[PDB]
């Protein structure tokens, strides 16, 4: 014979619990690589999103580095 | 090549009588002619510079 039911209250925050929130994180992981890619997409023709990151990825990295020939710049 | 050739065109006949005030020697680097050859077009000219030290 059961006299009671068995449980516990699990801590929780403005509707929020572990068990929930656990299954979101890959989530946020995936939105947080689409920001990234998106957000250095939006900076790739900047002079030092070339010079710092993009020349450096291996093999692909050669796309961004280009140098105007000294007789073609006026500057 | 037509450009250049249009330059020495312009240079030659057109500029006794006719500015081409909108144009820059920079502006024809790249396009007409390498750096070292517009630097060498403008070096010729004198140009007024900034008053001296007695103004
Ligand atoms: C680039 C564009 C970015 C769009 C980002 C959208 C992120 C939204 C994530 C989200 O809604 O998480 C819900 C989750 C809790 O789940 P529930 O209580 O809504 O079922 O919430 C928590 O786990 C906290």
């Amino acid at each position: 014979y059961v006299k009671k039911p068995s449980y516990k209250i699990v801590p929780h925050f403005l509707g929020f619990n572990i068990p929930t929130v656990s299954k979101w994180i890959p989530i946020f992981g995936i939105w947080g690589a689409a920001a990234g890619i998106g957000a250095l997409f939006l900076i790739e023709g900047v002079p030092r999103t070339r010079q710092d990151i993009l020349s450096k990825i291996p093999i692909i990295g050669e796309h961004w580095i280009r140098e105007i020939p000294a007789s073609d710049n006026p500057f | 090549a037509s450009l250049r050739r249009g330059y020495q065109v312009y240079k030659e006949v057109c500029a006794a009588c006719h500015s081409l005030d909108r144009i820059a020697w920079r502006n024809l680097v790249g396009v007409t002619h390498t750096t070292d050859e517009a630097k060498a077009f403008a070096e010729e000219l004198e140009y007024d510079d900034e008053p001296d030290d007695e103004g």
